[PDB]
């Protein structure tokens, strides 16, 4: 599986995801961003089936726009998440379920704090400081739970996150291509043009 | 799968005036992939040649079990081996591994030095022999082989004629094969001397 | 394939079709079914080429050795149990079916051998996918008291049936006679009732009409 | 359990001429090693000057046709008269053999005629709709034996220029109706002989601008 | 098979083999890999010759009903979805198909997607689909370059498939080359490789290894 | 198949039908099913035609090697034989036979090997895909002591039925007499049991 | 899809000169199990067709109430019923294998092999096969089964191309029918001794035959038939 | 199971064992697989006992409705309605049923419904794992015409014979006589049937 | 599979063999020499399966030094490679094959000429100026072909081979964890030590 990776430091919630698309023999493309923003302040990562991974959020973030449309508010992330949920609870039991995980990474404007959920396509939810989809936990988690605290700045996120990457990149059979970083606090949505050697 | 698939490869016989002839793709691949463009897969063992398709492992193993066999053979006969006794040999040769079999499809061509007489062989992989008159084909491409030699074959055919039908069968059934293709060689073979030539072909 | 026996007054004789079939190729259009395992025994085999040919070499080996051991001729029944007792051996392994017939100081005798190693007598046999259409002309003309010549074109007969209606007999017939008195006698493609008509055009081609890249001699003296 | 798919056997051609097309096709039909006819037509004329052959399991070919004929009906019905151009006729057998996709008819189609400029037309289908115009294309058992003989004698293939050096290739002037009658012959009585199931008689159905005409002629039986 | 397809400064060289195999069996040299889908959109096939062919043809019929609508020319992001689309509803039932849908639009400029019947849709600057494409890719790789010339980028897309054509039992016969550009796409020729072989090796030295 | 072996007052006859099969087809229509060991102790064949035969070509081989050194073997002994044969190749074996033999001393004796290797000794016994079929008749119409008309009479009737029923039997009954007076071979055709 | 369970076996059949003849022995099996003795499976349509089903009886039971109601149906509003819009062969014929087709592509076949024999009005013989898989196919000769294999190498030594019909009679043809249905008798494991035979001809219109037997059979030889070898008693 | 039915001068009888297993274990020796359709008009049940039951059920149902309108049905008209069931319905029934009637212009009615759905009108029919034992015996013995004494006869000792030597039949023989006289019940036990 | 290349330049034999050795989940090591030299002239390299591979090798460099050893002779490259051929030839039909395919590289000091050779686990032998095993061939005979020259100096040699890494490098799923590059030529075998950055 693709990597998937997220922190919730202080003051903001950084998505960080591989690059690459793997068909069969060949790496078809190494410049894939994995993530749709949801509304200004919620962006969400996935992970999963080919086809599925997609269309399963864009439809997300389509419902998402039309609310905040219909509403002319933005629903927090808790409540962004719980609607993500329920459609993957829903999909399981169906025909032909969304093969598809997610990391929901949102800042919370009433409650001025970041929130970050994971969510497998099983409906699993569960709300941590730090997750991952696939092996990736398997690398990163011991390494996070060393120097993971409460009060990183941004920057000591990305400093964290840049070792995960580095310890993912040595001991990881695939090459997934590097990652693309997102960062989601109290002004929105932005990447980080530079991780490529930060 | 199927050892007669992996490495691809044809090979086809035929009888003239006073001559035979014997042709070869020369094309080694795994699967899809091509990997020589240079593996013969006609021997000879004195006057005698034999051709080979199928598992290319075997075919190694096979003539070099062949050329052992034949040198052990003039040393006590003291006169090389002739076509319808190499045919024998391969017959039983193979048959002795009748419940582990070599994955091949040899061919043999050859004039019998004290008759004259021109003899192709054909057999399958745990030895049966086919002696036809005309034609034996051999290999990934064999069904079109059979289609182009039962066309274009006619008997006594002089050896700059049946040079020129060996080949149009050879390289028409290999264009339509996957696994075939890439060079190929004919043998013209006289009771005095045997010429081989290597064809012009597509190289896809 | 069509494979037939059939008894006769004063002997048996066998026949068979010439086709040899690799898959729905015809890779033999005038392969010899009919083998030899001493003068005056023969057999005609269905079932796996390479096997048919192998097994009838093989006891026809020990067969001679015997005879000469013995000082006597071979017989049909010996023949048989040491067919049967070599192919019940490999369990149906070998792929041997086999209508084996002959003349010997007893008299004639005409039996089936399956690959398992199972025999039959009778007076009338037929092994091979055409094995339904020659018995049942055998079943509409077979009858005691044949002479040589009405078992020749009984038998003959049966594999037509064969050859017509089995899509996995054709070409010519081969038979063998085996007379109580008189030597063996091979017919070899007895009948010839499908020659190739000519073709419409001759594919001789011009010479110089392939390109050649190198050329050379071929040194085949030592 | 339960096999809604047979084989049939039989092998068809259709070569495009100048301003001709001919259709070819035995007339054998086959269940395993059994024949169950020596003479059941395969290529039909199906009006507005079209011939179809769909070969392979024989009652999806049967339906297909069926079904197609009846396209040419209502085409006329529904577009007063128009007369249905092989191209069209192609268009329209995709979708029909499209339409199950998912439970195909296991058939190798072959449709001949005239383009809208006179000139001959061939084209040939998937089990599944995909198709293409083409010169000549064989369908069936023996297609794997015909096709080779065709890119030699029809479109030259490998064949040069004598004395060339093989850096000429021969020319591609085009074949007479009669001229390719004869490769047709030779291409099945070629295909008889070594495909058990291609044999009894040959139907050829040609196609030019006065219509379609019929020719028979005899394959061996066995 | 093999298929490719490239942006460059002066649009978009689409570039296929001809040849169609079941098994060893070569069923055909002549094949077309690229659809039409009409004078400015062309799509390519590899896979399902049947699924590819059949829902190309189909998009084509959507694009034009888009702009009889629309009364506007199709975006290929807009063209490609809805083939994307339309082959995700299908998932599981067995399509088989990879496929580049290739147009030139005022406002997106040369663009390339790649779509497959597993519901994927990328869009990209190089892309190689058959069972030779890593061929394609050794070739093009080394040698592409955004400010190739029209000229030069025909050259490469036909050099790429040759590679392919001659390592790949399943991929030759020929090479149809296509050229894309805002007004449309060019079509420039049917190249045998059997001929085509020959003369690229002499006249670059390449394919050392073959005796010619 | 169907066979059958019953003792009666000077013996005991063995009965079967002529009929083998490889599927639907009848490979041979006049097969004998009854093969002799010895002079007078016979057997049944059912199940594999390869099997019986060399099972039965072995005891044969082993009786004659019997004789040569200790004389005319017992029935108990040959059904031993064959048991031995059939019990300890039980695997790689289908055969189900019927042994039957006429002693001076036990006049006529019956033993039945059915397909594990086990051995049973009773005063008749049926065996064969027909035999199922005539499992009440027999039973119903078995009497001990009967004369050989009366016997060749219920093997008769038996028989006729199990071809009847069983499309695996058919052909003739063969029937083979063992008492003091010797070895009698007995046939009966179709024309005459079908309208019993 | 379904498994067949009482099964009839050969239905064999050829056309003479004026007609056509076909017949089918009277057993229905039950596995190796010969369990029935009074089947016909000959179905009478009317007076120039006869159809011979083979294969699984519940079905032919099946096709049987079916045809009876082809009768009943074509009888309504139909003042020519018995005349010129009387059931023609071929429209039977085409009806059954439209049916076959249509049950084998909804995965539930009819599993018979069915052989329609008789003759159009114009005179024309009619003889056409259709199974359960919808295949069809004419032949001057036509046998299902086990038939396949032994009746028509028997049958074609009489008729083997069409212009063998005009030379072939009824007495001819129907010796050769009821010599193949002994054959069968010999050779099938699932065949009966009792069979039924029809004609159709354009003539004497259509004769049906029941209760017919195979008679005239060569057993004596069994006799000196002992051992499988070298046994001598 | 060992069910069979009987026409003879005076209308039908209808006969069965009294078991049903579930592997080697007897989950009920008292069965009664004698069911009643209609007044004159019975089934005998082999098979599904699951199946057959609710297939009994839906029959009577039917038959009643059929008698509110129609009057009473012929034989006929009631096997034919187990047959549309049987047939409609083979992929997922296990049923052999025999049905058995008695009408006063036709007697006595036998009908047998085996596995496929095909219908057989026959002067007696047997049927259940058991049957095959007696096929020869009851073929020998059946005689058109019999009284009810030789009927009760012929079936207490068919059946005897069919629980003799088949595992799954078992218990108390249980008949049915369906005549103009009505309808009569009767038992045999196993201390009786099991020395005929 | 791990990526085995060989190139025959004009006077030399180039192999280059990954470094990685992937056990599951993980990358076990990054230094892994996939060679085995079995004469002062003849290097083989090798990939297939976990265990067999290094058995194999050493096995048959046991066996050739014994040969050399006997003879104070060393065999030539043909004649090495035909007794390797022969060993996985009986190996193919025993009861556990050895499944391993190797490239030989050698210098025919009699000869005055490099060569290798392509072995396959069946004992399928082909001789080659360049060649490889499993996927490797597939991203980078386009290239071979391409600007491949019999005259080739060995430095030119090193070039194609360093641009048909950076091909898999770039193609391939899989992080094979770059090469180790061995010359074979007349004056025997060297590493060259200085491959991650030539
Ligand atoms: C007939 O038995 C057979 C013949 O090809 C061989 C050829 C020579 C001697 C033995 C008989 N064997 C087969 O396997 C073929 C049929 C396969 O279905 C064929 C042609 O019947
Ligand atoms: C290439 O993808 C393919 C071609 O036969 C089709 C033909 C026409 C248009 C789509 C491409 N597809 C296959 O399935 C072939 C290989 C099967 O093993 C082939 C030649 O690669
Ligand atoms: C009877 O048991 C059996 C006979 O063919 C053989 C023939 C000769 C001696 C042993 C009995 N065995 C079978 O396997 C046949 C049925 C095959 O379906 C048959 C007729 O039952
Ligand atoms: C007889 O057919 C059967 C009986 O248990 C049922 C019981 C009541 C009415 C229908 C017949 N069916 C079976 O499946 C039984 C055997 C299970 O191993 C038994 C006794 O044969």
């Amino acid at each position: 599986m693709d990597i998937i990776l997220g922190i919730r430091v202080q003051d903001s919630v950084i998505l960080a995801s591989s690059k690459a698309v793997t068909r069969g023999i060949s790496v078809l493309k190494d410049s894939d961003d994995k993530t749709r923003q949801l509304s200004p302040h919620t962006l969400m990562s996935f992970a999963g089936e080919a086809g599925d991974t997609v269309q399963f959020a864009e439809y997300i973030q389509a419902n998402i726009q039309l609310y905040s449309i219909r509403e002319d508010y933005e629903l927090s992330p808790q409540a962004v998440s719980s609607f993500v949920r329920q459609e993957l609870a829903k999909s399981i039991r169906s025909r032909r379920p969304y093969q598809v995980n997610v990391l929901i990474g949102g800042y919370d404007k009433k409650k001025n704090k970041p929130e970050l959920y994971q969510i497998d396509y099983l409906g699993t939810k569960v709300e941590l400081p730090y997750g991952a989809h696939g092996y990736s936990g398997f690398y990163t988690f011991s390494l996070l739970d060393h120097h993971y605290r409460p009060d990183m700045t941004t920057e000591e996120g990305l400093d964290l996150l840049k070792l995960c990457v580095q310890e993912l990149e040595k001991r990881m059979p695939m090459d997934f291509k590097g990652v693309i970083v997102k960062i989601v606090d109290k002004d929105g949505i932005r990447q980080v043009d530079d991780f490529q050697a930060q | 799968s199927d050892p007669s698939s992996i490495n691809g490869g044809i090979v086809v016989a035929m009888t003239g005036k006073d001559c035979v002839a014997i042709a070869c793709d020369l094309r080694l691949g795994s699967q899809s992939l091509g990997v020589s463009n240079k593996f013969e897969k006609i021997f000879h063992y004195g006057h005698v040649f034999l051709g080979i398709t199928g598992l290319a492992t075997d075919v190694t193993t096979l003539n070099e079990m062949f050329r052992y066999k034949t040198n052990l053979y003039k040393l006590k006969e003291e006169r090389a081996i002739e076509p319808e006794t190499f045919t024998q040999l391969v017959s039983s040769s193979l048959y002795e591994r009748r419940f582990g079999p070599y994955f091949v499809g040899p061919v043999v061509a050859g004039i019998n030095s004290k008759s004259g007489k021109p003899f192709i062989a054909g057999f399958d992989l745990i030895g049966c022999i086919d002696e036809a008159k005309d034609f034996i084909v051999s290999g990934t491409a064999s069904d079109q082989l059979f289609g182009m030699c039962e066309s274009l074959y006619e008997p006594n055919l002089e050896p700059e004629d049946l040079f020129e039908t060996i080949s149009q069968a050879l390289l028409n059934a290999a264009d339509r094969d996957a696994l075939s293709g890439w060079g190929a060689v004919v043998y013209i073979i006289k009771k005095d001397e045997v010429v081989k030539r290597y064809l012009k072909m597509r190289q896809d | 394939t069509t494979i037939v026996g059939v008894k006769f007054n004063n002997g048996v004789v066998i026949a068979a079709d010439t086709r040899s079939t690799q898959g729905p190729i015809v890779a033999d259009k005038n392969c010899a079914k009919l083998h030899r395992i001493s003068p005056k025994i023969w057999c005609a085999g269905a079932g796996t080429a390479a096997d048919t040919e192998a097994v009838t070499q093989l006891i026809g080996s020990n067969i001679e050795l015997h005879s000469l051991y013995t000082s006597r001729e071979p017989r049909v029944v010996s023949a048989l149990q040491m067919l049967k007792q070599h192919l019940f051996k490999y369990q149906g392994h070998i792929g041997a079916y086999l209508i084996v017939a002959g003349v010997d100081p007893t008299g004639s005798h005409l039996f089936s051998i399956h690959a398992h190693g199972s025999t039959d007598v009778g007076y009338y046999l037929s092994l091979g996918s055409g094995s339904l259409a020659a018995m049942a002309v055998l079943e509409s003309h077979w009858k005691q008291d044949l002479t040589k010549e009405e078992a020749i074109k009984l038998a003959s007969d049966a594999i037509q049936a064969g050859i017509w209606n089995d899509l996995g007999s054709g070409s010519n017939v081969d038979v063998c006679v085996m007379e109580i008195g008189k030597d063996a006698e091979y017919l070899r493609n007895y009948l010839t009732p499908n020659v190739r008509e000519e073709k419409q055009k001759s594919y001789k081609f011009p010479r110089g009409t392939t390109a050649v890249l190198k050329e050379s001699i071929v040194n085949i003296c030592d | 359990q339960f096999n809604p798919y047979g084989d049939n056997g039989g092998t068809i051609l259709g070569i495009a001429g100048e301003d001709f097309a001919v259709l070819a096709g035995d007339t054998r039909n086959i269940t395993d090693y059994s024949i169950n006819s020596r003479y059941e037509p395969k290529v039909f004329d199906c009006g507005d000057n079209i011939v179809m052959s769909a070969n392979g399991f024989a009652a999806d070919g049967d339906a297909l046709v069926k079904r197609f004929k009846n396209s040419v009906k209502w085409y006329h019905f529904d577009h007063n008269d128009k007369k249905l151009s092989i191209n069209s006729a192609a268009r329209n057998i995709q979708h029909l053999l499209y339409g199950k996709r998912f439970f195909p008819y296991y058939v190798h189609t072959i449709i001949a005629g005239l383009d809208e400029d006179g000139k001959g037309a061939v084209y040939s289908f998937d089990p599944v709709g995909s198709y293409e115009r083409e010169q000549c294309r064989a369908g069936g058992a023996a297609a794997s034996l015909i096709m080779p003989f065709l890119d030699n004698q029809v479109n030259f293939k490998n064949q040069y220029e004598p004395g060339t050096n093989g850096k000429v290739k021969k020319p591609l002037k085009y074949l007479s109706v009669e001229e390719v009658i004869k490769l047709v012959r030779d291409s099945f009585t070629s295909a008889t002989e070594r495909h058990i199931q291609v044999g009894d008689g040959l139907e050829i159905l040609i196609v030019t601008k006065d219509g379609v005409r019929k020719e028979f002629y005899e394959l061996k039986r066995d | 098979t093999t298929t490719l397809a490239f942006r460059f400064q002066g649009g978009i060289i689409v570039a296929v083999d001809s040849r169609a195999t079941a098994g060893n069996w070569v069923a055909s040299q002549t094949v077309k890999k690229v659809i039409e889908i009409n004078p400015f959109l062309l799509g390519t096939m590899a896979g399902g010759a049947a699924d590819c062919q059949f829902w190309e043809t189909w998009l084509g019929s959507q694009c034009r009903l888009h702009e009889l609508r629309e009364k506007e020319r199709i975006s290929v992001a807009a063209a490609s979805k809805i083939l994307s689309n339309l082959v995700y509803q299908y998932k599981g039932a067995g399509l088989s198909m990879g496929t580049m849908i290739c147009g030139y639009t005022r406002k997106e400029g040369p663009t390339i997607y790649y779509v497959d019947s597993d519901g994927t849709r990328l869009k990209g600057d190089i892309f190689c689909v058959g069972s030779g494409q890593t061929f394609a890719y050794g070739v093009l790789d080394s040698n592409y370059k955004w400010d190739l010339s029209v000229e030069d980028a025909l050259y490469l897309g036909k050099r790429s498939i040759l590679a392919a054509a001659h390592r790949d039992a399943y991929s030759g016969g020929s090479v149809n080359l296509y050229h894309v550009t805002e007004d449309g796409w060019i079509y420039h020729g049917n190249h045998d490789v059997g001929e085509l072989f020959w003369k690229v090796k002499e006249e670059e030295g390449s394919f050392n290894n073959v005796i010619g | 198949t169907s066979i059958m072996a019953v003792t009666f007052k000077d013996g005991v006859i063995l009965g079967a039908d002529s009929r083998t099969t490889t599927g639907a087809y009848i490979a041979n229509r006049v097969t004998d099913k009854l093969t002799r060991v010895h002079d007078k102790i016979w057997c049944c064949r059912s199940g594999s035609a390869a099997d019986t035969q060399a099972i039965a070509d072995i005891v044969q081989y082993h009786l004659e090697l019997y004789t040569s050194q200790y004389g005319t073997p017992s029935t108990e002994t040959a059904a031993s034989v064959f048991k031995e044969l059939c019990y300890e190749n039980k695997d790689n074996l289908t055969a189900g036979i019927i042994v039957a033999g006429y002693d001076d001393k036990n006049k006529g004796e019956v033993y039945t090997i059915p397909l594990g290797g086990s051995v049973h000794k009773l005063p008749y016994a049926i065996a064969g895909s027909g035999s199922t079929f005539i499992y009440g008749y027999c039973d119903k119409n078995f009497r001990e002591n009967m004369s050989k008309e009366e016997t060749v009479d219920f093997i008769k009737h038996s028989l006729s039925q199990a071809i009847k029923w069983d499309g695996s039997s058919g052909g003739v009954i063969r029937m083979v007499v063992l008492t003091a007076a010797g070895v009698e071979r007995l046939i009966f055709y179709p024309d005459e049991y079908e309208q019993l | 899809t379904q498994q067949p369970i009482v099964t009839g076996t050969s239905v064999i059949s050829m056309k003479y000169d004026n007609g056509v003849i076909i017949a089918a022995d009277n057993l229905g099996s039950y596995g190796s199990l010969l369990r029935f003795n009074g089947v016909e499976r000959l179905i009478p349509v009317g007076d120039n067709t006869v159809v011979g089903i083979s294969g699984d009886i519940s079905d032919m039971q099946h096709i049987e109430r079916l045809l009876k109601d082809l009768v009943t149906e074509n009888a309504y509003d139909n003042p020519l019923a018995d005349a010129e819009e009387a059931l023609e062969p071929s429209y039977i014929f085409e009806y059954l294998a439209t049916v076959m087709y249509q049950r084998r592509s909804k995965m539930n076949p009819l599993w018979n092999a069915i052989i329609v024999a008789g003759v159009q009005s114009n005179g024309d013989q009619f003889l056409r096969y259709v199974n359960l898989l919808g295949v069809t196919y004419s032949s001057p000769t036509l046998a299902t089964g086990f038939g396949a294999h032994m009746a028509n190498p028997l049958l074609r030594k009489v008729v083997d191309r069409e212009s063998d019909i005009p030379k072939t009679t009824v007495q001819v043809a129907e010796e050769a029918i009821v010599n193949a249905m002994r054959v069968l008798y010999y050779r099938d494991a699932r065949s009966s001794r009792n069979f039924s035979l029809a004609i159709i001809d354009k003539n004497t219109g259509l004769t049906f035959k029941k209760n017919l037997q195979v008679e005239n059979m060569k057993w004596d030889f069994a006799k000196d038939i002992k051992g499988y070898g070298t046994q001598k008693i």
